[PDB]
């Protein structure tokens, strides 16, 4: 959580830059969960990243692009509307 | 050097608003102050000072202290409104002096008797009959209003002495609005 | 043992992350000159 | 009634002494030394009482 | 446009669980949510 | 003004703080089982004045650090999480931006 | 030059102030200097104690800041007495009643200032309900090596009851100065049921509708106790009486459910009648 | 405007210590100081106290000295030691509230807007008056009275604070007047309550005698405008009670028949078993 | 003026002391209650009325003698009952 | 004395307490109990407590400085 | 003990987490101020009292620092 919070941080700082989240297939996986939830922290991290992406208006200029070798497993939320939307 | 403390009875009476020595009278009680005792600490820096009002049965505005800022600050707000009180006023100062530290310090009450008093004839029994056995010293300052020479007040020092006493003196500076040099030079103290 | 995530320049205060316990703000003991202590190196923080 | 003032009194003193810990022993070392394993913490080389 | 104005309730997927208890809990949570305001209408799309 | 801002500054340098925990049940009229965010559970009650209000089997109370009697209410936190499915926007939409339907 | 079984007398107000100051700041640690009189070679008495604002890294030699130490002891004599500083509050919230190396370093200077001063340790957390963990300590002399076993002596007199505690053994130990609380008769006249007596509330009849419900609630289960008593009275028919009558569990009836109930019913139903009839004639 | 005032047991010990300390060097028979508390609501929990030099002149009982400088200095040090205490009034002994009461209240009102003075004695226990609380409200008058000092009374009760209740528990640990010995204690409570009612009624009688003899002014306004009404409901229902006091029989049924029967049967069984055991033992011994 | 025991008075008394009609008496008592000078109750079939007070008035020295006497009798009775309880219960009081 | 003693024993089951689990039982007056901490302890058991409600597992309180089944 | 503020209430209040995962409410905000604050900002706290001493300058852990 701290890693991601900071990562989207220091982006407003040094305002001009673009972030590339490689191997996005791992940090975010389809919304499977454990009844114990002890090993569900990665879901918290992914939700934090999603929140950061949501809290972003085109007035600010820090772009984000990422690659996923298997688009199949990516959580069908990181593609909703205003988070990663353009596909190449 | 100084074998004495200091307490003052700064008048507050309703009559205190008058042009008789300067601006509005009391403006002069304040006058010595800045010397009313400024001179007293012009002595070894171990003297003690005080303050006591005398209207509306009189309160106390300063507890014996080798400081002067407090006494000046309280003096700034001494609005005169009320009938003067005595006897009781002097006994309050006497008790306060008894609660003095550094027993080596002797006692001294400088009475700024301004507006007229209502004291009866034989007030001496309580006014002075004690200071001997209590080895106290009282000074009287007559802010004008010297009605028929105020022999009533003069009798206080009269009861004083008996052989030696009077403190410095019961100096009644003339109603001439000269100044406080009369309370600055006149007081050899 | 503990790492240092910052060393306030011209301000003797340091910030350290011990390992699993928590973070903290630490003062540098007189026995060690500040120059000998840098950002990222492992410091020997004491108890108490 | 003196019995009651003891069967119920001594119980209080012997109810205010710090409890015990539960552990699993492993490989009793040389006599007068053992290796227990506490639940949250690690293995301690505890002693052995006289009883 | 009607006097509801409260439409949104983005889809409905979180009510999926492995026992009826968690679904009952989530549905009463949302029902109370709807009871919070004027007539609330719950979008139910996004199902597979 | 500086002295004023300093007096309260030093005065507040006495408070000790509570522990944030969520009540679970209602044992008695003066015994409520309370948990803590860290995880350990305890048994405590109101202090001497709390309205003893609803305090349903879920709510935020800041227990004391010595006696642990419940001290104060506290609304839900809703930390950024699955806890924020609420987007009721009442009335800012019309057929003015329809797709022809 | 040698200690003994010596008694330290702390005043009732002193104890109360110790406990209040300790609990006010339980999460932290507090410090408070003690004033008292050095009665005699085996009697150190403290009449009252005063607290020192919680400053510094904790209990240390900083609590003796002269600016604050002088001015209180001063003004205090103006009204009352000068009882010379004799000891210190100190306080260990959850650490038993031990003294640590820093505490020893502190008390070393106080010992230097005095010759027999004492260090108190009042536990504000463990001591609750009906427990007082106030234990008094002194610094064993640096000449430990070989000497008469401890400076305790204990040869002068046998006062030694309340032998050493548990934790102090684990931590630094071997003094444990014995402590005896003085209580003036007046000081306990108040602080008595003056704290809770009743005032005039004995002549209250108790909610009558409530009484007639409590009585039924109790008698109805007295019936069940009676059924159980019958059942247990058919028992003891020479099968294994000696062993069985003692091995039968279940709160044997006429000891916890048929005797206590009768005793409570009697008291309630009699006090109610007495109050009722007393008021029937007190008021006309 | 206070509904009640609660005193922490530390303050009473404070006053007692003050009286002892002075009177061991004093003969004025009056210790007076200013206390501190927390005016949290209508209730005011005075939780600590200090001392202040005070000398009074027996002549006219109107020359004295309270060292307000001592007031500020003491309060400053106590504030450094703890910031949660606010000066809320003063305290003094000598149930004879002396003349310089309103005067001192005026002097001390320059440190509080609603100062309340609670008087603490150092002696009586027969009745339950350990302290009483007074307030200085100068409401001019009603009806046709002139103005005056007009001190007023606030109800008071001695309270407690955890970590100090423990202190008092230990400090006493001998009388322990709790529910211990409940039946005996209840009877003693009924006796004590009757004695207290006797004492209160006697006080009323003395005041009535003094007012009727003309020594003191008739306080028609409030003193007896309530005594008359109190005299007006000394319950006199003595016609239907003859049948409304069969609830006494309802209690008596239980409290006599059931309890006596149970205890009698239990005692019989206990005697039976004890005698059987001892007889068998003696027979088998030889 | 009634001696606090037979407070139940009859409409004849109210009429003879109030020169008002027998019929009007009930209305007069109802008005008194409504204004709030007494807090008794009104009944008819028994031809009586029940009072109970919360509005006391001023008095004079002679009227204080009755109050003093009532208090003295009450104090004597209370002392007697206290002494009876103390003496009889002396076995179990301590 | 006995009445005071009964009051004192009763005064042990009040105040703040810490919840634990009755893992298993040993000789009377003693048992082993879990904990909200998760560091299963060894405890002494108050005699006045019941015996038919001590299920193989259950929610029980413990003294903070004693961890005793109260 | 570094920490952050999470749910400023003002009922003038605070809700502090710590590096020890200890969610504790605060009676009064730190000796700092009610404006120099925001939902999340490294501010130090005392070892036991848990007040809010001087705030801190945002500093990034090496793991994220070594990514430009
Ligand atoms: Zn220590």
């Amino acid at each position: 959580a701290k890693l991601v919070r900071d990562a989207f941080a220091l982006a407003k700082e040094k305002a001009p830059s673009i972030i590339f989240i490689d191997e996005l297939d791992a940090i975010g996986t389809k919304r499977f969960d454990s009844e114990k939830a002890g090993d569900r922290e990665v879901q918290r991290t992914m939700l934090e990243l999603l929140n950061q992406l949501d809290g972003f208006q085109p007035n600010t200029q820090v772009k984000v692009i990422a690659a996923t070798n298997r688009v199949d497993i990516l959580d069908p939320a990181l593609l909703r509307s205003g988070r990663l939307d353009r596909k190449i | 050097m100084v074998l004495e403390s200091t307490m003052v009875c700064v008048d507050n009476s309703e009559y205190m608003r008058n042009g008789d020595f300067l601006p509005t009278r009391l403006q002069a009680q304040q006058d010595a102050v800045n010397i009313v005792c400024h001179s007293k600490t012009r002595s070894n820096p171990e003297n003690n000072v005080g303050l006591i009002t005398l209207a509306n049965d009189c309160e106390v505005l300063t507890t014996l202290t080798p400081d002067t800022g407090r006494i000046l600050s309280k003096l700034h707000t001494v609005q005169p409104k009320g009938k003067i009180t005595f006897c009781t006023g002097i006994r309050v100062a006497h008790l306060a002096l008894k609660h003095r530290q550094g027993k080596n310090h002797k006692m001294r009450i400088i009475a700024f008797v301004g507006s007229p008093v209502e004291d009866n004839e034989k007030d001496l029994v309580k006014l002075a009959k004690r200071l001997k056995k209590e080895k106290v010293n009282v000074d009287i300052i007559n802010f004008g209003e010297e009605e028929v020479n105020t022999e009533k007040l003069t009798a206080f020092v009269n009861t004083l002495n008996g052989k030696d006493g009077t403190g410095s003196h019961l100096v009644t500076v003339p109603p001439g609005p000269s100044l406080a040099d009369a309370l600055i030079s006149s007081p050899i103290l | 043992c503990t790492k240092i995530i910052n060393a306030d320049s011209e301000d003797p205060k340091y910030i350290i992350n011990v390992k699993q316990f928590a973070k903290f703000v630490v003062d540098l003991s007189d026995q060690v000159a500040p120059t000998d202590i840098e950002e990222g190196m492992r410091v020997g923080v004491d108890r108490n | 009634l003196n019995a009651k003032v003891r069967l119920l009194r001594e119980e209080l003193q012997l109810l205010q002494e710090q409890g015990s810990y539960v552990g699993e022993v492993v490989r009793a070392m040389d006599k007068k030394k053992v290796l227990v394993k506490v639940h949250p913490e690690g293995k301690f080389v505890v002693d052995v009482d006289k009883n | 446009s009607q006097l509801d104005c409260n439409f949104l309730k983005v889809v409905s997927s979180s009510i999926v669980d492995k026992y009826i208890g968690e679904s009952a809990r989530l549905i009463r949570e949302m029902f109370n949510y709807a009871r919070d305001h004027q007539p609330c209408i719950i979008f139910m799309d996004e199902i597979d | 003004k500086q002295y004023e801002k300093s007096e309260n500054d030093l005065k507040a340098l006495q408070s000790v703080g509570q522990i944030v925990g969520e009540v679970l049940k209602q044992l008695t009229e003066e015994k409520f089982i309370v948990k803590a965010t860290n995880g350990p559970r305890y048994v405590v009650g109101c202090r001497r004045q709390l309205d003893k209000s609803k305090l349903k089997p879920g709510t935020r109370v800041a227990l004391d650090m010595t006696t642990l009697t419940i001290m104060r209410y506290l609304p839900r936190e809703v930390d950024p999480l699955v806890y924020n499915m609420s987007h009721e926007d009442p009335g800012n939409v019309s057929y003015s931006e329809i797709g022809g339907l | 030059a040698v200690d003994t079984a010596e008694q330290v007398y702390i005043s009732s107000l002193a104890l109360l102030k110790m406990l209040k100051h300790g609990r006010a700041g339980v999460p932290m640690e507090v410090m408070g200097l003690m004033l008292g009189e050095f009665v005699d070679d085996y009697t150190v008495r403290v009449i009252d104690v005063f607290a020192m604002p919680q400053s510094g890294t904790g209990v240390s030699v900083e609590a003796v800041d002269p600016v604050f130490q002088a001015k209180m002891l001063d003004m205090l004599k103006q009204t009352g007495r000068p009882e010379m500083v004799v000891g210190w509050y100190h306080s260990h919230p959850g650490f038993g009643c031990w003294l640590s190396g820093v505490d020893i370093n502190t008390q070393q200077s106080f010992e230097a200032l005095s010759e027999r001063a004492v260090a108190v340790v009042v536990d504000p957390i463990q001591s609750v309900k009906g427990k007082v963990v106030i234990d008094a300590f002194r610094l064993i002399n640096a000449n430990m090596m070989v000497l008469g076993h401890e400076p305790r002596q204990t040869t002068s007199n046998l006062g030694h009851l309340n032998k050493p505690s548990i934790q102090a053994l684990i931590h630094g130990l071997n003094y444990s100065i014995t402590i005896n609380y003085r209580k003036n008769e007046l000081e306990q006249k108040m602080l008595l049921n003056l704290h809770k007596k009743s005032w005039m509330e004995g002549l209250t009849l108790q909610d009558y509708s409530e009484h007639c419900k409590h009585n039924e609630s109790v008698v109805k289960e007295m019936l069940e106790l009676a059924k159980n008593y019958n059942k247990a009275v058919e028992e003891e028919d020479k099968m294994t009486p000696e062993q069985l009558a003692i091995k039968n569990v279940g709160k044997q009836d006429p000891k916890r459910h048929l005797e206590e109930h009768v005793d409570v019913l009697m008291t309630s139903n009699i006090v109610q009648c007495l109050a009722a009839m007393l008021d029937t004639v007190v008021f006309k | 405007a206070v509904q009640k005032v609660v005193v922490h047991p530390l303050v009473l010990l404070s006053v007692v210590d003050h009286f002892n300390r002075i009177g061991k060097v004093g003969n004025q028979k009056r210790v007076v100081g200013v206390l501190l508390g927390s005016w949290q609501k209508k209730v005011l929990d005075v939780s600590n106290s200090f001392a202040v030099p005070f000398d009074e002149d027996d002549k006219d009982d109107s020359v004295w000295f309270l060292d307000h400088d001592y007031l500020e200095n003491m309060y400053g040090m106590f504030k450094k030691v703890n910031a949660r205490e606010r000066i809320v009034g003063w305290y003094h002994t000598g149930p004879k509230l002396h003349k310089n009461d309103i005067a001192i209240n005026e002097l001390m009102k320059r440190y509080c807007p609603n100062s309340v003075l609670v008087i603490i004695d150092v002696k009586p226990k027969d009745l339950g008056l350990p302290t009483e609380a007074y307030i200085s409200v100068e409401e001019v008058h009603d009806d046709g009275t002139p103005t005056s000092k007009t001190f007023e009374h606030v109800t008071s009760e001695i309270g407690a604070e955890e970590a100090e209740e423990v202190g008092v528990e230990h400090l006493l640990r001998d009388i322990k007047d709790t529910t211990v010995g409940t039946l005996s204690q209840r009877i003693t409570n009924q006796v004590h309550g009757l004695k207290g009612l006797n004492s209160k009624l006697l006080d009323i009688r003395s005041y009535l005698e003094k007012v009727a003899t003309g020594k003191l002014p008739i306080n028609h306004q409030i003193i007896y405008q309530l005594q008359d009404v109190f005299n007006l409901l000394p319950d006199v229902s003595l016609q239907e009670f003859v049948k409304a006091f069969y609830l006494k029989t309802n209690d008596q049924m239980v409290v006599v028949y059931l309890a006596s029967l149970i205890r009698s049967v239990v005692a019989l069984h206990n005697l039976i078993n004890n005698k059987i055991a001892n007889r068998d033992a003696e027979k088998k011994e030889g | 003026t009634r001696p606090a025991n037979h407070r139940q008075l009859t409409f004849e008394e109210i009429a003879k002391s109030a020169k008002i009609t027998v019929n009007e008496v009930e209305l007069l008592v109802m008005k008194a209650l409504s204004v709030g000078l007494v807090k008794g109750s009104i009944d008819e079939v028994d031809k009586r009325v029940h009072m109970t007070w919360v509005q006391p008035r001023v008095l004079d020295l002679q009227q204080i003698k009755g109050m003093k006497d009532r208090l003295e009798f009450w104090c004597t009775d209370v002392k007697s009952m206290e002494m009876l309880v103390e003496h009889q219960a002396h076995d179990i009081l301590t | 004395e006995f009445l005071h003693a009964q009051e004192e024993v009763k005064r042990i089951q009040s105040i703040p307490l810490v919840i634990g689990q009755f893992l298993e039982a040993v000789d009377q007056n003693t048992a082993i109990v879990g904990s909200t901490t998760g560091s299963n302890y060894y405890v002494r058991i108050l005699s006045t407590i019941d015996r038919e409600l001590l299920k193989p597992n259950a929610s029980v309180a413990l003294h903070k400085h004693s961890n005793a089944l109260v | 003990l570094v920490s952050n503020v999470i749910e400023l209430l003002d009922v003038k209040c605070a809700v502090i987490k710590t590096s020890t995962r200890q969610t504790y409410f605060l009676p009064v905000i730190g000796l700092v101020d009610a404006e120099k604050l925001k939902p999340g900002d490294l501010v130090g706290v005392n070892k036991d009292s848990y007040l809010i001493l001087e705030t801190l300058p945002t500093e990034y852990d090496s793991r994220v620092k070594a990514m430009e």
